[PDB]
């Protein structure tokens, strides 16, 4: 699993245009609680939620000076894999950083994850061992080298099965009212003519928390994702998600359709039908 | 709370 | 390299009900690299007042911004998105409509 904490970092290169830019966010599940951005007028860690501005400045300190020193580290790390690839010096390139750990509904460590990419491609991954990485190509592999000469996969164990999971347990605390309550679809089914002989039937479901959510429809209780359109769960804007999913069905016939929903904060899946 | 493992590439 | 199209949606934070307000939304998603132009419209001229989500993107490495002004819904007035990315040749505008 019911809970997990990420930290998603960014850093882009842009020659003859400055210094590497390095962002780094925060979330608890599918709520940001922090940034960092290294071309804001006076980079620090900058709270994103309300459970964590209790935080003192301590906390603030710490994160600035790990993100200050991973901005660094960045932009050495960009100028290394250019030359890795043999690449130009005119081109702007970006290296992602994803990791943190994953908990069971008894509040116990599944899983942790810490996975790198450059340019839009898997660079390298600390396998499901905590103890092991999974390096895409040649390039990676002298990052491969250099990391498990500095052991950071057993400093990477330590902080997952440790630190990760002692701070996810303690903002899961402090935010019990609005990160441990899943928020259920508010739902329905609308009708639109598309012509005088066919119709679109969309499926709503609204104001949902985690975005975790299946939405489909059945013909006949036949699934219907060759003719479904379903579009990607968004953010309303007030931590809530929103997703549709229509299908174009023969007026007269929308009766043989039922839009399924299948949610966290739903005990049991819904089956819904256009009701005129 | 982010993790102090900071390497180079 | 890998270069990916942004996705773009276009509606509303509540159902929309003339004259009353509300806050439109343009959510750009699954692009790569990060650089991307988006503007809100209103009869087919930029908002002047638009705020943004912080840079993120999802297990696959692609991008997501959240793009986001008040707005009070009216029979007369159109908006749209407008959004150029270095995988478009060139910008491409999403038109806003209630039913989506």
């Amino acid at each position: 699993g019911s809970h997990s904490m990420r930290y998603f970092y960014t850093a882009m290169s842009r020659p003859g245009r400055g210094e590497p830019r390095f962002i780094a966010v925060g979330y608890v599940d599918d709520t940001q609680f922090v940034r960092f951005d290294s071309d804001a007028a006076s980079p620090r860690t900058e709270p994103r939620a309300p459970w964590i501005e209790q935080e003192g400045p301590e906390y603030w300190d710490r994160n600035t000076q790990i993100f200050k020193t991973n901005t660094q580290t960045y932009r050495e790390s960009l100028r290394n894999l250019r030359g890795y690839y043999n690449q130009s010096e005119a081109g702007s390139h970006i290296i992602q950083r994803m990791y943190g750990c994953d908990l069971g509904p008894d509040g116990r460590l599944l899983r942790g994850h810490d996975q790198s990419a450059y340019d839009g491609k898997d660079y390298i991954a600390l396998n499901e061992d905590l103890s092991s990485w999974t390096a895409a190509d040649t390039a990676a592999q002298i990052t491969q080298r250099k990391w498990e000469a500095a052991r950071v996969a057993e400093q990477l164990r330590a902080y997952l099965e440790g630190l990760c999971v002692e701070w996810l347990r303690r903002y899961l605390e402090n935010g019990k009212e609005t990160l441990q309550r899943a928020d259920p679809p508010k739902t329905h089914v609308t009708h639109h003519p598309v012509s005088d002989h066919e119709a679109t039937l969309r499926c709503w479901a609204l104001g949902f928390y985690p975005a975790e959510i299946t939405l489909t429809w059945q013909r006949d209780g036949e699934d219907q994702t060759q003719d479904t359109e379903l579009v990607e769960t968004r953010p309303a804007g007030d931590r809530t998600f929103q997703k549709w999913a229509a299908v174009v069905v023969p007026s007269g016939e929308e009766q043989r359709y039922t839009c399924h929903v299948q949610h966290e904060g739903l005990p049991k899946p819904l089956t819904l039908r256009w009701e005129p | 709370n982010p993790d102090i493992v900071i390497y180079q590439y | 390299m890998i270069q990916r199209t942004p996705k773009i949606q276009v509606y509303s934070r509540h159902p929309a009900e003339n004259g009353k307000s509300n806050f439109l939304n343009c959510y750009v998603s699954g692009f790569h690299p990060s650089d991307i132009e988006v503007d809100l419209l209103k009869n087919g001229e930029r908002i002047e007042k638009v705020e943004h989500s912080d840079l993120s993107f999802s297990k696959d490495w692609s991008f997501y911004l959240l793009y986001y002004t008040e707005f009070t819904p009216t029979e007369k007035d159109e908006y749209a998105c407008r959004v150029n990315h270095v995988t478009l040749s060139q910008p491409k505008i999403v038109k806003w409509d209630r039913d989506m």
